[PDB]
Order: structure tokens, then C-alpha cells, then sequence
């Protein structure tokens, strides 16, 4: 036939997009910070009071 | 890709791994018919079998597309009873389609399709005229036939024509063989050490027995639940795999490739891969889905199924002697070629049809089969 | 993309695991003529009758599963008007339901498996005081978290976090 | 090092980078630090449908 060199084709910018994953917990819970270097000398623990009654 | 925990992660370093999946071509399809002189007096048979030609062409592209889909399909909706018995049941088995889309984190991106076959798609019909004819919606599914052209969440719900039958599946009491475990490979060795890329869709299993197993079964495992591909959170629905051949008396091919999550002999690269909890045992009992000769809904994500075409260069001058043109397939926008022989010792003409393409499941894990009806 | 989902699956988690207000029935959320707005409205007068605070809002997470089965129950009715045709083309069954601001389908919500607690009874005549602190072997002050109380019971055999 | 930016979500990691000389290789990690913690747990509620047992 058409014995010739061959060659193997890889699409790389095409690639599948298999997985799409939310997040709706994680968007509405509260975000803190406290200060780093305080929480260093604590066992990374900061104590918040709880409102009066 | 996947995650350590803590500090000090010496010697806990992972690599990179790249899947990929292969698509390739079939063979031509071809409409050929030959004449004697004496039969082209009269040509009105000729140019209604040349258009005869084109629409089954187109017809039979749709087919395959259909086939490709149902046979592939690995998510599996299942319900031991027919559509209508009950107040919202077409409701709930589109909806239990777009849940098992949504818990597997599968990617809808470019949209959800859902294909109804004729009698399914009358039964939702009549589930919706059921209920008072007051509304819009029963108004529709009324004085026409057509529930809305969006259900649940999918995006496109339609009816189509040629849905296969998926005949019901013979096997009884099938067993894996042994422990078996696949890994994820981007390539591997042959002889001569040169690597071959590896398609990440199919698994090979072996099975106690391949008796009553064909192409288009729709099989689940003992124990063997999905994840959600990102969270890999157990699910609960057992993991559903759609036999793509049956290749000997105890192997058979599945669509989907198995990776566990509890399998001690993958690398975290590999493991971030895993889509069930975890992997094939020895005596696990093999599930058979398909209990019930039933016509199938199919629903995909819309890139899942893609139609590859080559063209055919029978117009080059290499063709002397054969006159080539081009042939319009009307609907499914495919180009094919027109071309015309005659033999002199004969006095008898050749017309040949030729067109080329392959239809193609890149996500088989994308595309789902609805099975309504199954019991016993 | 896995560092935010592990984030969400933690989230996920804990609140599942440190969720004291307990809502339970008897049976599936599918089974009865509007039971799911039964479900989030029992949420939301517990909420309501303890006197909480939600200033900053409330949020309802269904399963997948539940929320279907929430759908379910708004499809299954004979008239269809905004919210159940939208039920019915959409798989929503609104942002708002009973009292709560935001309702929503979260995938990665956990399953909390059954005990096998049987005949569990409470030891000693036990009281617990709200304190600050208390004083400890070498008397020092130490904080007390005001949340958690250690209760002995007759066994612990079969109870877990 | 550099600022990791984790989509969706409010948190931000490090992006950490080294060399190694005698291999020619190199080592990537990205870590988030991060605790979930219920300062309410009187205000989260569970919904458990279907305990009929």
C-alpha cells in the first residue's frame, strides 16, 4: 500500500473538562483572622466572649 | 490532583499524571447500485433512489449516534416501575437523572440534554394531563402532546424516534474474579520499551462467566458506591458501568475505568482519579440492570458525543476514469462524495455514495441511560 | 480547585457534627402532602421560639436527595402556579422557604450514621453551672467553654461524635 | 513564596518553590492553613427525615 513514517496527534489545548464542583457552604460560613503572632504563643486558640444576660 | 495533610512532608512529594482519550474513525458508509444501459430510458428510478440515498445516509448517522450513546452510556437511572404510576414519576426519573449529573460533579457547562422515546415521552405527557388542565403547562401537554422543553434542571428535554431497545440481559450470578485493580496511566511500555498512550475511558474484568453479557449492558458491583470526582465523597448510588465488549468467556470491557479510593497500590496522583469507594473483590457479585427488555431514555452533557469525518479525495487525478462530485447529506451536516463508473463490455454503469466519519463518546461517564420498568 | 473543596467537606462536616437543634420525623421527606416546608418550617420556629440571635441571616442545606424529594412534593400537586411550574421546569423550590432566607442544595453534606445506644441512663443527679473559669490542681484560673458539658452516663457503649 | 489565592472562598495560602543542584529537580508545594470551628453550635441545626426504627 503506502508503507510510510507514522505519527501519534495529541490535542493538547483540547482538553475534556470533566469535573465542575461547588462550594455553597463554604461561601456563606464567616471568615476570621485573628493576629498571627498572638496566636503563635496560644495553641492557635483565641477565647470570644459570649454576650451578657 | 491530589492533597497531603500537616507539616513536614519529606519523601511525601507526588508527580504529575496526564489522562487522555483517544478518538478514531470507522469504516465508510456507502450506497452502491449498478445499471444497464437499457435501464437508463427511463431515469425517474435513478434520481429517486440517489435522494432515497441521501436520506438514509442522514438516517442512519442519527442511528449511530443513538446506538453510540445508549450502548456507552454509564450512568444508569433505574426504576422498577413504568412511567405514569404514579403522580410526578416522569418528574422524578428526569430528576433523578439531573441529581446523579449533579452529586457526581460531572462538568454541564455546554448544557444538558434529555431524550425521551416516543412512549416515555406520551407517559409524562400523561402524567401531566392528569393533573387539572388549569396552567399553562397542562394547557400545553394537552392540546398538544409536549410536556415543557425543559424538565427538572436539563436544559433541553426532547423525544426522539430512535432510541434503542435495550434487550434484557440473560447473566445470572456473575462474580468478579479475584481482587483486581486499575491504575490510571497516561502511556505505558510494549516490546521495544516505547510508549503507548493509554485510553483512561475502558477497563478490562474478569468475570466468572460472560454468558449472558453483550455490548450496551448496563452492569453495577456489590458494594461499589461513586464519589463525587472532586469532594470523593462516598455517594449513594452504586457505581454503574456500561459493558463496551465482551471479549473472551471471562473478560468484558467497561466504560467507565474503576479507580478505588481505598486501593493501597496507587500513587496520590492516581488516587486523585478514584471515582468509588472501593475496588472489585474476589467473589463480588456483578449486578445486572437491564432486567427487563425496556426502550431507553438517554440524557448526556452535550460535548460528551462528537461525530469525527474525513474526507474522501476519490477527486483527485489519481481517479481518472471515475467521474467524483460532491454529495450533500441534508440534516446531520455531513459532506460526503457522488461518484459515477461505466464499464464498456458490459454497457453497465456503477454509482457509488461514500461517506466517511466516526462517532465518538469522549465522556461516556457524561452520558446516561434511563431504564424504566425494570423488575424482575 | 481540591483545596477549596477539602475547605467545603470540613465545613460541611463539623457543622454536621456540632448541629445541636435537631430535627428529625419519623418519615421521608416525599412521603406526605408538604412535608419539606413542614421540615425547614420546624427549623425555623425552633430558631424562632428559642429567641437566637440571626441578625446576620439563616441558611438552609438540603441533600441533593432531600431537595429532590422537596421538588417532588411541590410537582406532585394538581395546580401549578409560579412555584410549582417552577418546580416543575427548574428542579428549585425557591431561595425562600418558611422563614429561612437562603435554601439550597449542598453535595457534600455528610450521612450521619444510626447509634447502636440502647437503654442509656443519666448516672448521678447531675447540675451545670455557667462559669468563666474554675480553678484547677494548681489553682489556677482556667477558661471554660461555654458550650460543651461532660455528662456521665450508665455506658458510653455504641455512642459516638 | 508567593500568595496562593484558593477560588470562591476567602482564603488565601502560600505558593512555595526550591531547587535542587545535584538533581536538576525541583519541589512545588502550596499550603492552606485553615480551622472550621462552631462558635454556635446552639444555632446549627440537622434535619435526619425517615427515623422510623
Amino acid at each position: 500500500a503506502l508503507n510510510e513514517g507514522q505519527i501519534v496527534t495529541l490535542a493538547v489545548d483540547e482538553i475534556i473538562e470533566t469535573i465542575s464542583a461547588i462550594t455553597p457552604m463554604a461561601q456563606k460560613a464567616k471568615k476570621y483572622t485573628p493576629p498571627a503572632a498572638s496566636m503563635q504563643r496560644s495553641s492557635n486558640t483565641i477565647w470570644m466572649p459570649v454576650e451578657q444576660e | 490532583s491530589p492533597t497531603q495533610e500537616g507539616w513536614d512532608l519529606t519523601d511525601k512529594a507526588t508527580g504529575l499524571l496526564e489522562l487522555n482519550v483517544a478518538v478514531n474513525m470507522g469504516e465508510p458508509d456507502n450506497d452502491f447500485f449498478q445499471l444497464r444501459a437499457d435501464d437508463l430510458r427511463d431515469e425517474t428510478a435513478y434520481r429517486r433512489r440517489i435522494q432515497s440515498a441521501a436520506r438514509k445516509l442522514a438516517n442512519n448517522v442519527e442511528l449511530k449516534v443513538a446506538n453510540m450513546a445508549a450502548e456507552m452510556g454509564s450512568l444508569v437511572i433505574t426504576s422498577p416501575d413504568a412511567i405514569g404510576t404514579n403522580t410526578a414519576d416522569a418528574w422524578n426519573f428526569v430528576a433523578d437523572a439531573e441529581e446523579i449529573m449533579f452529586s457526581r460533579e460531572l462538568n454541564r457547562d455546554m448544557g444538558t440534554s434529555y431524550f425521551f422515546n416516543p412512549q416515555d415521552y406520551k407517559k409524562a405527557g400523561y402524567d401531566l394531563t392528569k393533573r387539572d388542565i388549569f396552567g399553562r403547562i397542562p394547557e400545553e401537554a394537552y392540546r398538544d402532546g409536549t410536556i415543557q422543553r425543559q424538565v427538572a434542571g436539563f436544559d433541553d428535554v426532547l423525544r426522539s424516534p430512535k432510541l434503542p431497545v435495550l434487550t434484557k440481559s440473560t447473566a445470572t450470578g456473575i462474580t468478579v474474579s479475584g481482587a483486581q485493580s486499575f491504575k490510571p496511566v497516561a502511556w505505558q511500555l510494549d516490546n521495544d520499551g516505547n510508549k503507548v498512550n493509554v485510553d483512561n475511558r475502558f477497563a478490562t474484568v474478569t468475570l466468572s462467566a460472560t454468558t449472558g453479557m453483550k455490548r450496551g449492558d448496563k452492569i453495577s458491583f456489590a458494594g461499589v458506591k461513586f464519589l463525587g470526582q472532586m469532594a470523593k465523597n462516598v455517594l449513594a448510588q452504586d457505581a454503574t458501568f456500561s459493558v463496551v465488549r465482551v471479549v473472551d468467556g471471562t473478560h468484558v470491557e467497561i466504560t467507565p475505568k474503576p479507580v478505588a479510593l481505598d486501593d493501597v497500590s496507587l500513587s496520590p496522583e492516581q488516587r486523585a482519579y478514584a471515582n468509588v469507594n472501593t475496588s472489585l473483590a474476589d467473589a463480588m457479585a456483578v449486578n445486572i440492570l437491564n432486567v427487563k427488555d425496556a426502550r431507553t431514555n438517554v440524557f448526556w452533557a452535550d460535548d460528551a458525543i462528537r461525530i469525527v469525518s474525513q474526507p474522501i479525495p476519490a477527486n483527485h487525478e489519481l481517479f481518472a476514469g471515475m467521474k467524483t462530485t460532491s454529495f450533500s447529506i441534508p440534516d446531520v451536516g455531513l459532506n460526503g462524495i457522488f461518484a459515477t463508473q461505466g464499464d464498456i463490455s458490459t454497457l453497465s454503469g456503477l454509482c457509488r455514495i461514500a461517506l466517511w466519519y466516526g462517532v465518538n463518546a469522549t465522556r461516556p461517564e457524561a452520558i446516561g441511560v434511563g431504564l424504566p420498568g425494570q423488575t424482575a
